[PDB]
């Protein structure tokens, strides 16, 4: 099939070569049939022509097309909104600290003049001065990194010792976690635990703790890796940092547009069911060869399911054509089969990637946004006050620029 | 008076929980800073009337002391309405730049003050078309340290200047 | 050559490689000479060029010292010998638009080094689950039937 | 490319050849061509992990060399890093490419460009009617008019002042009034 | 090499035997999570950054 | 003539279009669930899952019939056919109504266009159709790369044919 005895062939074989699949497999044997001097000079401008620079063209006019739709009148609408919201949760959240500092001071000023509610509500004060002080933080971080310490080390043939060792330390930190949840809501409240998402995300990582616990005990072979993702906590230790408003904005702007992220992920999802069951249809049980039946065929949906993710992955992909091509008779009357893994590979190789980078491009891009707008507004801010408290008292990036330049045009 | 009578107003309407409790959290930082140096009472005499003028002489010997007083009043509510008076407080304005966060303080400050949301914002509102002069002291700060800070600063220029 | 070891193209060049390390070295002692050591700012080893520079250096010094020819070393005769391929890297400091090149590439690096955490963080947790599912599990026989 | 073809060669370079293995008469690391071709090879993602592998400790090593074990450990980190390192470069090669021609990339229709100033040039061959029927002291002050009435920066009197600005900011190199002649026929 | 590691952990039947092929195909999963996250999602974001 | 046409516009209520929404659910999962066997062999329950068919395309037809009546066909420059999804759909429908003419040539080839039938998800949920075109819209520049790398392809094939 990898030959170029017709310009079809070569056809097919040059672009073989461009997917970047089995082509050095095909310059060997130019390398054989005839001197190695030479077949280089085919290949590698191949390479370097037809699939790094038309994926460099391509990473191009993508990012152009995601910059001019990113200013536009409804993509930029959607972004004023979400800043707009995160500044009230800004707002909101200092508010919040101030009317529970008057709480605070209200809740000592009657205790030193029902007992048992205003002893319960100062012990409720305490604890969420507590859990929002920065030794809690960091006391919860080094049992963080202890217990992802203690994940890590668990390996094949490890001592009887340490296995007993973690199983035990398994349930001292998930009683520790669960301690430390708890405390939580009962100082923050349950309404205001919620709040941050990343409380949701350790409220269900715990629960999922203590469910894989209980399955273990129930069938102690099955693992689910829950545990495991308590190490996110570890995420953390950028709050110390300068990075938490880039970071913090980048999940925000993906926890805001998740209900275009999950209707992205599922028109691939549909597309590459559409072209399973089309792959089932064209192969499905006519890859049984002699002495071989692959692995990645299109008999079940399962099989047929995983086959298009690999090819769409584009790993392998000529070996599943090669066998769909020798399941509809050979070269000889089986080789315009070929256009199910040359339309798979090429209408699924940049459709994932439109999707992820527009994705990726999106919402870095209006985290970008969010974190500057933010620090411009809290400079512009500060100057402001300073400037009527001394009253009353007597570079950018090229994608940066061009957005600005294409905001300014679309005004 | 020789001291100018220290007031706050700005969040909303005296009496509901949140304009009392910033206030308060912003008095008691005023307490427990100028303490021997300021003077906290509370005055259920309404000024904007001037029992009524029992509580005023009251203050100027508070504030015949060269020592700063502040106002717990709980019937004002804008700055004009202080403006006829002879006793011209200083009008410390905490100002909720937007309604919505407003909004959401009051919903989220239990159940009892949100069946007074509506009126309780229009009063916001009312304070929020007010022209900035006619307030001695403007806070858009949202945490409480930047607003005490700011307020304690002008409160030190004050009282180099007298 | 890598696999004829003791070809006369490889005794041409490891003479060649004795003029090159001569000259090397002679630069070596100049600045060392010119700009001054560690001991003041604004001198050498304030520069981690200049650290590459050394490291070469010393490092082809210590191979000609081991070239007694007596065998009672291998593994480090040869990594020393390795070390050489720092030597093209000192073109990067004279050139200036190199220089900048690099320091554009380090840039971008120091830009997504934040990222590069976070996806360095969910690579090992999905490391772990990994080894929680197929530890100990990727084992087999030749015969397919054990 | 060549620093990780020099340390392919020093270290992996005397591996026996076996074409039952990833070290073969095609992708061995015996020339600074075989080298460089197999670091090719590896960029591309042509079964590295195979390479790699091939190129571990304890291989048997070449009939010529005279060293005993050949191919080293070294090899994980060798091929990791290449991988990485490779593809960190492409992408910063790619994105300078691509932020060189942003503008080109995020070009609008009814904003102008080269185009424009092209088809102007076309245009030489009255012929200005049928081109603003067209449109998106010969042929220089008419360009800075097109320049004019397409982006604006008395009225016209402050356009001609502001033009001079800039042409005193954009001076020409060693010219002794080049831009400032097209200013006289641009000032209308 | 990635679909003989897929096929290597679905035919993964338990700690310290030998495979079966077929077994355990639900594992499948964790390859699919993985590339939807590291070669497709973060690449990305570094891509875009 | 227009008695119904004034009646049947009222059956596009929610209901009703969710029901289709579950049909084409119940569907692909009946696709999903057929496993193919070598030189004729069928599964048992491949007769199940093929005797189920009728029950679909009679569904499908219902929703055309419905779609047709309701709103026009093509006159109206707004009518059932005019709307790129609802070309799909009657594509799918007609194919399964041709599916059982009983004869050679039509079953190896009209059963494969009965895979475009889990994109009647699209085609009845519209969010899904507005991110379709979101993710479409971003892939027609990319439609000059299509043409050069077909001229790259051209020119190293007539290259690899010349060598
Ligand atoms: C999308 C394409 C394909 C999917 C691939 C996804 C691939 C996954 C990668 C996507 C995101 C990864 C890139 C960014 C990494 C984040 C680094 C910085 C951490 C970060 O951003 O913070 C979280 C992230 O939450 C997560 O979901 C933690 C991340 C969990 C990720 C797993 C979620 C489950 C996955 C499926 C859903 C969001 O920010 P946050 O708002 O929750 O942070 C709060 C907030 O700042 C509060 O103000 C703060 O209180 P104070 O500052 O004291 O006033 C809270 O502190 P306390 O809890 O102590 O009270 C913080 O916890
Ligand atoms: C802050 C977070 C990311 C903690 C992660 C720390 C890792 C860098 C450390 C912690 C535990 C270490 C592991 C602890 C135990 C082992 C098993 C060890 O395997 C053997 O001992 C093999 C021979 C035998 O069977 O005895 C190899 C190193 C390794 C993975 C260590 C490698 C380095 C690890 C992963
Ligand atoms: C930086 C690009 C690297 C690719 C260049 C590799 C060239 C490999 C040629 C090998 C074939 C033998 C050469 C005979 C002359
Ligand atoms: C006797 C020669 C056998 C091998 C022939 C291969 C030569 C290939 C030369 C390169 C062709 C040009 C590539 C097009 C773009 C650079
Ligand atoms: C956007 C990616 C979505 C891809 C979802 C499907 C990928 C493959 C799933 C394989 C399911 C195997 C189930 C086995 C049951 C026996
Ligand atoms: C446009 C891509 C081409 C894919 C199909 C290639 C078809 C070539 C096969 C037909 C040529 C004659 C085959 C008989 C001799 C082996
Ligand atoms: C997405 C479009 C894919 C279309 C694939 C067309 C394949 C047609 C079947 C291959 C020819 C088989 C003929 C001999 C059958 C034994
Ligand atoms: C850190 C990885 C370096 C090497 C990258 C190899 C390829 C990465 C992308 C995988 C290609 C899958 C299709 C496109 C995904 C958006
Ligand atoms: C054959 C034996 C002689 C070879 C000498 C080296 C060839 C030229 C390389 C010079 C590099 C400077
Ligand atoms: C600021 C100067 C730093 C010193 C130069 C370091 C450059 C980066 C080198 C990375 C590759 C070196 C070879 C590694 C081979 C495994
Ligand atoms: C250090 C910077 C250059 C990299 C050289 C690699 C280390 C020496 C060779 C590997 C060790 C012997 C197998
Ligand atoms: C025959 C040698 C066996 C393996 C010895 C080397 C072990 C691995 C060395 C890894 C070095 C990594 C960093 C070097 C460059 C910074
Ligand atoms: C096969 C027996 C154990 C081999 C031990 C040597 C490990 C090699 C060093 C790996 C260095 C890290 C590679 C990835 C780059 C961060
Ligand atoms: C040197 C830091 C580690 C490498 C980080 C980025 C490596 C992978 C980037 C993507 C490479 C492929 C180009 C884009 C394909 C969509
Ligand atoms: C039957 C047990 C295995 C089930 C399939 C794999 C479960 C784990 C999938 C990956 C979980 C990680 C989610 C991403 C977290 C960053
Ligand atoms: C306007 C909407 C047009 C939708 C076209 C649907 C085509 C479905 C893919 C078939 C291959
Ligand atoms: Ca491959």
């Amino acid at each position: 099939i990898t030959n170029f005895d017709n310009i079809l062939f070569a056809i097919l074989t040059v672009f073989q070569c461009i997917t970047m699949e089995g082509w050095t497999d095909i310059l060997y044997n130019t390398n054989d049939a005839a001197g190695n001097t030479w077949n280089w000079l085919y290949f590698i401008p191949l390479i370097i022509i037809g699939s790094f620079f038309m994926l460099n063209l391509v990473l191009g006019v993508l990012s152009g097309e995601f910059a001019k739709e990113r200013e536009r009148v409804e993509n930029r609408r959607a972004f004023l909104k979400l800043r707009r919201q995160q500044q009230i949760e800004r707002e909101l959240n200092g508010y919040l600290e101030w009317i529970f500092k008057a709480e605070e001071v209200m809740l000592a000023e009657e205790d030193r003049n029902s007992y048992f509610r205003r002893k319960e509500k100062m012990f409720r004060f305490f604890i969420r001065r507590m859990v929002k002080a920065q030794s809690f933080y960091w006391v919860v971080l080094c049992v963080v990194a202890l217990n992802t310490l203690c994940v890590a080390m668990v390996h094949y043939n490890q001592p009887r010792r340490l296995t007993t060792t973690l199983y035990f330390a398994e349930f001292v930190f998930l009683g520790l976690f669960l301690t430390e949840m708890s405390l939580k809501m009962y100082g923050l409240g349950p309404r205001s635990y919620f709040r941050s998402s990343f409380n949701c995300f350790d409220f269900g990582v715990i629960v999922g703790s203590v469910f894989e616990v209980v399955w273990a005990a129930i069938k102690p072979g099955s693992s689910f890796g829950i545990s495991v993702l308590r190490a996110l906590r570890l995420l953390r230790i950028f709050k110390v940092t300068k990075y938490w408003s880039s970071l913090r904005n980048l999940v925000v702007s993906l926890l805001n547009s998740m209900k275009s992220i999950i209707s992205l992920l599922f028109l691939l999802f549909l597309f590459i069911v559409v072209f399973a069951l089309l792959g089932m249809q064209l192969f499905g049980g006519q890859f049984n060869f002699q002495d071989e039946t692959p692995t990645t065929n299109f008999d079940t949906f399962p099989a047929a399911i995983l086959t298009v993710f690999q090819i769409l992955t584009g790993e392998d992909w000529n070996a599943v054509m090669y066998h769909g091509i020798e399941s509809q008779g050979g070269v000889s009357k089986g080789m315009f089969s070929s256009f199910y893994f040359i339309v798979l590979t090429l209408f699924g190789n940049y459709t994932l990637l439109n999707v992820f980078l527009a994705i990726a491009v999106d919402n870095l891009a209006n985290a970008q946004e969010l974190t500057k707008d933010e620090e411009e507004m809290e400079e512009a801010a500060n100057q402001k006050l300073a400037l009527q408290k001394a009253k009353e008292v007597a570079a950018r990036s090229v994608w940066e620029q061009r957005a600005s330049q294409l905001r300014l045009q679309n005004l | 008076p020789s001291m100018r009578p220290i007031i706050l107003v700005g969040p909303s309407l005296k009496g509901y929980e949140v304009t009392d409790m910033m206030q308060k959290a912003l008095f008691d930082f005023l307490k427990h800073r100028f303490d021997g140096r300021i003077s906290i009472t509370r005055v259920t005499a309404d000024i904007s009337l001037a029992e009524v003028q029992s509580e005023i002489e009251r203050i100027f010997e508070l504030a015949r002391t060269l020592q700063l007083v502040a106002l717990d009043a709980d019937t004002i509510n804008h700055p004009a309405q202080l403006s006829k008076t002879s006793l011209a407080p200083i009008i410390v304005y905490i100002k909720i730049t937007s309604p919505k966060v407003l909004q959401r303080l009051i919903k989220s400050r239990g159940k009892s003050q949100s069946k007074h949301l509506n009126v309780q914002i229009a009063a916001s509102e009312k304070l929020a078309q007010c022209p900035p002069e006619m307030f001695d002291i403007i806070l858009d700060e949202n945490q409480l340290e930047d607003a005490c800070e700011h307020l304690a600063e002008y409160l030190e220029a004050y009282w180099k200047a007298t | 050559d890598p696999v004829r070891t003791d070809s006369p193209r490889n005794n041409a060049l490891k003479y060649l490689d004795y003029i090159f390390t001569g000259v090397f070295t002679f630069e070596m002692v100049i600045k060392m000479i010119d700009l001054g050591l560690l001991l003041h700012p604004g001198a050498y080893f304030r520069d981690l060029w200049n650290i590459l520079d050394f490291i070469v250096v010393s490092g082809a010094l210590v191979a000609f010292a081991f070239s007694g020819s007596k065998g009672k070393d291998i593994n480090t005769i040869k990594s020393l010998r390795v070390l050489r391929v720092l030597r093209p890297l000192k073109t990067i400091k004279r050139l200036p638009k190199l220089k900048a090149v690099f320091d554009c590439v380090v840039n971008s690096l120091k830009n997504v080094l934040n990222i590069l955490i976070v996806y360095m963080l969910f690579m090992f947790i999905f490391a772990v689950i990994a080894v929680q599912l197929f530890k100990g599990k990727f084992f087999y026989c030749t015969d397919e039937s054990k | 490319f060549f620093i990780y073809a020099i340390i392919g060669m020093q270290v992996f370079g005397n591996i026996a050849l076996d074409d039952d293995t990833s070290i073969n008469r095609h992708n061995n690391f015996r020339t600074f061509l075989q080298a460089l071709m197999l670091l090719f090879r590896s960029a591309t993602g042509e079964a590295w992990h195979e390479i790699m592998l091939s190129c571990l400790s304890n291989q048997a090593c070449d009939e010529q060399a005279n060293a005993t074990e050949c191919g080293s450990d070294f090899a994980y980190f060798y091929f990791v890093s290449f991988i990485f390192l490779c593809s960190f470069l492409m992408l910063n090669l790619f994105v300078a490419v691509i932020m060189d021609n942003f503008e080109y990339l995020t070009r609008d229709s009814s904003i102008l460009g080269p185009h424009h100033l092209d088809e102007f040039i076309r245009v030489w061959a009255n012929d200005m009617f049928e081109m603003l029927k067209h449109m998106s002291v010969h042929f220089t002050s008419t360009l800075m008019a097109l320049i004019r009435t397409a982006l604006e920066i008395t009225k016209q009197h402050q356009c001609d002042a502001e033009l001079r600005k800039e042409i005193s900011v954009v001076w020409a190199n060693l010219p002794q009034k080049t831009l400032d002649l097209l200013v006289p026929p641009h000032k209308p | 090499g990635w679909p003989m590691v897929l096929k290597h952990s679905v035919d993964a039947t338990y700690e310290e035997q030998g495979p079966s092929p077929g077994y355990r195909m639900e594992l499948s999963i964790f390859y699919v999570v993985y590339f939807v996250v590291f070669p497709f999602f973060f690449v990305n974001i570094f891509v875009a950054l | 003539n227009v008695v119904r046409k004034y009646a049947k516009r009222i059956t596009e209520w929610p209901p009703f279009e969710y029901m289709i929404l579950a049909t084409i659910i119940a569907n692909c999962i009946v696709l999903a669930l057929e496993q193919h066997l070598p030189d004729g062999d069928k599964t048992p329950m491949s007769e199940r899952l093929d005797d189920t068919e009728p029950y679909f395309i009679g569904i499908f037809c219902f929703e055309a019939g419905i779609k047709i009546i309701a709103l026009g066909f093509v006159f109206h420059k707004g009518s059932y056919l005019r709307n790129g999804w609802n070309v799909m759909d009657f594509v799918v429908v007609l194919t399964g109504i041709l599916a059982t003419a009983g004869t050679d040539f039509d079953l190896r080839t009209l059963r494969a266009v009965r895979v475009l039938r889990p994109l009647k998800l699209v085609s009845g949920i519209p969010s899904l159709q507005v991110v379709l075109k979101s993710i479409m819209k971003a892939m027609v520049p990319l439609l000059q790369i299509g043409l050069l790398l077909f001229f790259a392809i051209l020119m190293f094939a007539i290259i690899g044919l010349e060598f």
